[PDB]
């Protein structure tokens, strides 16, 4: 049955195979059908815009001359040590360990692990309504529309790992799978993207950052009932230094407005002393006014 | 690991059959949940497995269109949809979960259907 | 794709060794899978890949057979497990079970 | 070594290295195991660490049969490391050192040296004295169950070398060697989980951070015993115990990351300050100031460590 | 045989040799190039390059179209312009009909910026990419440009700490080493650092330290812990004039300090408006 | 994606014509804007494409010199420019934004010029 | 190369077969789009790369084509949707349309 | 005259082994090297090599490609690489190399295969150290004089060391 | 190196075109430069690599030539260019200038 | 970017002449400056150039020994030392600084020397 | 770098020799020091050298056993040791420290030995 | 490599050239350094690497040679050194130093 001549019949020495040419030359553009699977969550970098994760990038396409009419098995897989003489599409990410299936009709499946900390352009208006979103784009570089088309598979090709937990955030199930297609001077390319929505629970930086500031809110009010008010604004000065551990230098202001509304009212009691119920209750009429907006 | 199914149900010819498979102990989208049909008289037959996190499947060639699948994460169950209920519905339905192979060790208690 | 046994009926006797075969449409692999069932309740397995075995089992099982000739051999025939078994090949994408050869 | 080796391997027999041997065969099992060179670099902020592993794996290759020489210990030359069949090992939380001991039937014992950089997802149960599961997965990707399956060895699968020291942990001899299996849309893949029963001890932070947070708690036994007739001597140093907290709450922020649930260590930081923040109201209003607070935290200090020692 | 018509240039036919340059015994060619950026932050810039030249040994008359894309595995036997950044595989191929090659380089190099660091809130942070030559003197290649549209910026790339201004200075930087004469091109990127953060985070809370001076055993250390977050990673005159403001309160003048600040208020706006 | 052009407009022979294809909804500096000439009597014909951020173009071989383009980021438009208006101006000018291919799906309402 | 229709004005009754021919001298690709131009409004897109329908195309409009000469069929032709049908060719530097049918 | 004779003395015959040293069983070949700083540097060697001489080509200072050197002799100097050839064979040769109070950050330039008495290393006689045009640094630059000697490591190995004399501002 | 300018004193008038020969017989390069020198001044740059014009030169001075004999091709002669000029060799180490030709 | 030289100067036969080319607008240690010998009545010919940062020279075979160079960074000059002045010094010496080619674009006004 | 040799000594036929070459200016464990037997009247030939830091040696085949060495770091000297002294010890010993080649440049003032 | 010279002495005065070569047999091409020892002093070198001289007293150096023939030109003499000359090599294992003359 010659199990070593089976590899020679389609590639190798005979049959004239070459990975330097597009399959079905002078013909239709070979579309692929991708599917992704995230593996390891970690290190939300609000300083360097990063997002560390490795993903299985499996893709299904069609190859005309990679068929066979000798062996009865349909879906036979191969070792990764053959891809140096096997056609592969040009994959990289614009926001920047294999297997080889050879089917009977010509379908080829190819999955690698992209080891890449993904760059993430996010907005940080106000995190209980500004949902964190990281965008990864699978746009090619070597071929235009007439040779290579990218698209997502309609059956739910994107999914989250099962036992994946995540710190400081929660990860949702539904997501958008629209197009982001490019236009360059070489031509126009095939971009496809997904949006990983990230919101929180009812505040861990409530407990981490706001509760140590809310602990000062009670502590800044005990002067109502000189060495106390200057110490508590010095404590707010120390909490302002603790609020810049790895936070970026954002030109707009952050939901920074909670530190500033407590930094504003702590010296207002001491200049009033320089000048008992009405001033601490003036915060509570604004604190109840504060949290109504953030349920959007 | 317990694979709990629903009770008995009787359907009219030409209708659809909806059965569930409750999996307690672990998440519903963790392992493959394959469905088998146990009909007496002759030998048995294969239907096809699904991953409940994505929905990809491998149908039998004789059973394309006859057997369709549905999955759900919130109810922690796996579904099954039928069509064109002919007289070959007198069988016992099982939801197997073969973890370390395409053979099957975990099974359900069985759900009685007939037409 | 089919998984065909030898006959439709065997014979049984208490305290002996059996030798039943199960073939396919072609010479596929050594993916032998006999399934442990009983009349009335849900099936389980006894033998997978012709030598290995699931936990929580009666240990009187001697699986063998390879290639075009499969062989399931009980060591001693008990009286509490009088039931028929189902041969499967699990290498090709049709997962065809066995026909039935009543002991 | 090479006069009769390569001529009987590739020329006259044709060992096709780009396929798996024993065509139309069962899935070729292994008996994979580890051997520790050194642990260390266990980080807690980025929750990563580094472990050095001496791999060695077995199989039964029928193209490793010899008849000329009677020897058994046959470690070949390292130039032929890519001319053999290698199982597709990848790691889920990711002179050639290749000593291969072949046999007559084909029992090859091929060794690999890998210094892996694993990860440990920390779920807080009681972090001073927990048993923390740090997973270690032998994973396969190119082959399904029908072609390749991994196993441990039967006797002594996980082992540590001759009494090497361990930075701020000791490992229990009992471990867990369950047989998981991963599932993907081209077939199910090989999962070999090694759950580490891994504890950690407070020997670092007995001097560093949160046992010096009890230097504030033992100072909290001082800032309440003083009577209310001293403004620069009771809240003159009573404003110190809340700014000293800010110097060590950053210590719970610099060397400590943010987690999901509330911290089991950091729960006695704020409740010791919670008592004194109600006694500052009484200046507008001495036996209770003398006796009360040392009989107010000891009722909870003995109660806390009984529950959270499991 | 259209499969054996692709090795007509390279391999057993017509003898193309990539280790010799074509158009030899002749003038230097014009390797006209163009760049493309998509995301820069943290100095880290991702750059896509485009190029254009010609040679008589890459012409054909078999295929009618000019846009003929090879895969990125054909760069092993083409002439490459010997590029590297003087302050430092996704490669599209293209062969036109007359012989024009639209060759490309994807850049993951990390650029560095000899910038004016004095007025860091209000400086034109001009940064340079030297796309200059390595392996030839001025007898084989000349670096020129597309005369219009030599720099393209993505639309959604609006990152904080600054903005990227629209006008960019582009001129020559021509190098002279002991090997010979090297061609050099550059692109001054006029980055203007925005306001807002350095006012609200740095100025205003340290301006608030002036406000509770409008004490002496803790306002000195209040300015000290400002340097705990402003020295670990125009701002230094403010750390020096408030170094005297905390001592002037430690050493008419009730209104005099907002008049001593009134001579300093516009003093920031007159100088640091450029 | 909606594209809005200018209204009806008339010019003298030998002059220049300036029309604007206002692009509402998306950024002008990303997608290609290719321009078509729809003259009755004969078949339809093609002019040439431009990118509004670089000015790169590929004209028709017989139509060079007649067509010049101009981009403007502050107006979110693209400008068609002509010269030496002869009697072959009996056509309707369109702005076609082919986003996912070098075919055309996103058009304008039409601009009426004649000489 | 140019994209020219064979017949200028073909017409049938309601809901019949039609054979729209788009004549080319060679076979380069299947990269051919199709259009309709109603009298008074803009030409809209129907099929792209001769196989896949556009978002908004109601069903029966099915394109095809293989070889040097191209053909298709429209099964259920409505009485109110008979207008000019054009060719398209984006596999070369002349991006020419058709004459109209 | 075509360029097919580039692999005439190279290539198939004429005994050009890319590993053996020039002046075989003979005199040492000294490199009069010099550097250029921008620590990223750009060193260039130059030496005499009568083995790469020619007479049928009229020009003396020609230039070859940076990919010509997989079959060209190198010095074995251990711790983007071009070459040109003169008439007699004065091969100028560089590699793009980076190197990661008044102090000297010392450098050590040695041979690998053989000892000193066939491969001697040197400096050049004029302008061996070079500085950039408009180099600004964070108040830490180097002064104008850079004294040059050997260090002569032994394991006898050559050495090319430079005292980078520097200053330190405020 | 074969290099000369075989013509020295040629005829000229207001508004003519002239063919110039910086004569060579072998190949050097397509790299020459025509330096126009007024009597008692410096030779300025007007053309370089035989085709590309420098900023500050009108459209009359258009260089041409290919191979051995290169030619500067002026279009209209005014009263500000009747002077002496030189050619230049580039692709050799003796970078010597031409002989001379006066209008 | 311009080049300035000194005034007129005269010496005896066999003496030494020092001339300079001041660079006002740029630094001296960046661009190559070549020197010519503009002698009336004879054809011109190459002398040699230096870089004022390294001092590396490249002479002509005809005129070795006569041409010697000297660099200086404190005054941003590039000197030209001469020796054994024969009867062929009736020429004008120019500093020719060519930057983007081996042709010479940035010239000096020259300095009148004769012997 | 200076060398300072030891003084003379009068030994017996068959006794031992111990001399020192003091090296002031550099460490003794850095440079190779060779000892040459400068016997007048006859020719001169290679003996063997050591590095005083690593102890690596290279002897002659005819000189094995006769020449032995002794190294010391804290004295900046090199100790030469001999055994079985014959009647040809009338020679001046030299600490030949050739720093930059197989030749020798640095020498001592002379260590006169005779038996 | 045996290295010795037959002739021993040549009579001359101040201002005349002296040069006596030698004949080797193997390849010592540019590995020749002729030395000079004097009574009451140390053995010094007059040349090394067959072409140059150590800095501090460069002085009198002039020498060349190739293959087995080696010269060392002593042209404008003076009256400091009067002894017996030689010929040598120091590349291979036999290394002799010899002496020197004028
Ligand atoms: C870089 O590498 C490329 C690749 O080899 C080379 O550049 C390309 O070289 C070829 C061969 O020479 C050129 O093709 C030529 O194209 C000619 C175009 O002819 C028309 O233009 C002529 C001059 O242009 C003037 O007139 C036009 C229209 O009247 C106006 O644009 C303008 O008035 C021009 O004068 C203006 O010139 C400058 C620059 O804009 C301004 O500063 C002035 O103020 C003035 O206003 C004209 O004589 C002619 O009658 C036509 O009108 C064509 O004739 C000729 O036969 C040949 O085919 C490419 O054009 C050239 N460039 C490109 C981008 O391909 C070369 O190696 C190197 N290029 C450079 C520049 O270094
Ligand atoms: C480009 O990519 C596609 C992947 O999308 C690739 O495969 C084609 O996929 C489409 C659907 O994704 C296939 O179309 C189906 O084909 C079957 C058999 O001919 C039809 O019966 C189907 O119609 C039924 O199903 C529809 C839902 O899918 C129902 O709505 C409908 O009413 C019918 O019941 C459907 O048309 C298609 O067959 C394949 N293959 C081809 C050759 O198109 C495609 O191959 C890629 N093209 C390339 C690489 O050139």
């Amino acid at each position: 049955m010659s199990p070593s001549d089976f590899l020679d019949k389609l590639m190798g020495r005979t049959s004239g195979y070459d990975a330097r040419i597009r399959p079905n030359f002078k013909g239709p553009p070979v579309n692929v059908s991708c599917n992704i699977f995230i593996n390891s969550f970690g290190s939300i970098a609000e300083t360097t815009m990063d997002y560390r994760v490795n993903i299985f990038l499996r893709q299904q396409w069609n190859d005309p001359r990679l068929a066979y009419n000798e062996y009865p098995d349909d879906s036979l897989d191969l070792d990764p040590s053959m891809l140096d003489s096997i056609w592969k599409p040009d994959l990289f990410f614009a926001n920047e360990n294999k297997l080889l299936r050879i089917s009977r009709n010509g379908n080829v499946l190819y999955s690698i692990r992209i080891t890449l900390t993904l760059a993430c352009p996010m907005d940080l208006k106000n995190f209980p309504m500004d949902v964190q979103t990281c965008i990864m784009q699978l746009e090619s570089f070597g071929y235009t529309m007439n040779d290579l088309i990218f698209e997502w598979q309609e059956q739910g090709a994107v999914q989250v790992a099962d036992g994946l937990t995540l710190p400081q955030f929660i990860l949702k199930e539904e997501k958008d799978l629209r197009y982001c297609t490019k236009h360059y001077n070489t031509g126009k390319f095939t971009c496809i993207e997904a949006r990983f929505h990230l919101e929180r629970q009812m505040g861990y930086y409530l407990i981490q950052m706001y509760i140590p500031s809310l602990l000062i809110v009670i502590l800044s009010w005990i002067s109502f009932w000189v060495g106390l008010g200057i110490t508590t604004v010095l404590t707010m000065t120390t909490q302002s230094s603790g609020s810049r551990a790895s936070l970026p230098k954002v030109s707009y202001v952050k939901a920074d407005i909670w530190m500033a509304v407590c930094l504003l009212f702590v010296f207002s009691a001491l200049l009033e002393y320089a000048a008992r119920i009405g001033f601490p209750m003036a915060f509570l009429i604004f604190n109840m006014f504060y949290w109504i907006i953030y349920k959007i | 690991v317990q694979l709990q199914q629903s009770g008995a149900e009787l359907m009219k010819p030409g209708a659809a059959v909806k059965i569930s498979c409750k999996a307690t102990g672990h998440t519903i989208s963790r392992y493959w949940i394959d469905w088998l049909k146990q009909r007496p008289g002759h030998g048995l037959e294969w239907i096809g497995e699904i991953l409940p996190g994505s929905g990809s499947t491998n149908y039998n060639e004789k059973f394309k269109g006859k057997a369709t699948f549905t999955a759900e994460k919130s109810s922690n169950t796996a579904y099954m949809q039928l069509s064109s209920l002919t007289s070959e519905d007198s069988a016992v339905y099982y939801c197997a979960m073969g973890v370390r192979g395409n053979y099957f060790d975990y099974w359900g208690q069985g759900t009685t259907l007939t037409v | 794709i089919v998984m065909t046994q030898s006959h439709k009926f065997m014979s049984t006797s208490v305290g002996d060794r059996v030798s039943i075969t199960c073939k396919a449409s072609q010479d596929v692999s050594t993916a032998v899978a006999w399934y442990q069932q009983k009349p009335g309740q849900s099936p389980k397995l006894l033998i997978y890949w012709a030598s290995t075995r699931h936990t929580g089992v009666p240990g009187r099982f001697t699986g063998s057979g390879s290639g075009t000739d499969y062989t399931l051999t009980i060591s001693s025939v008990q009286a509490e497990d009088l039931s028929l078994y189902y041969c499967q090949q699990h290498y090709s994408t049709p997962r065809t079970f066995g026909g039935g050869t009543k002991l």
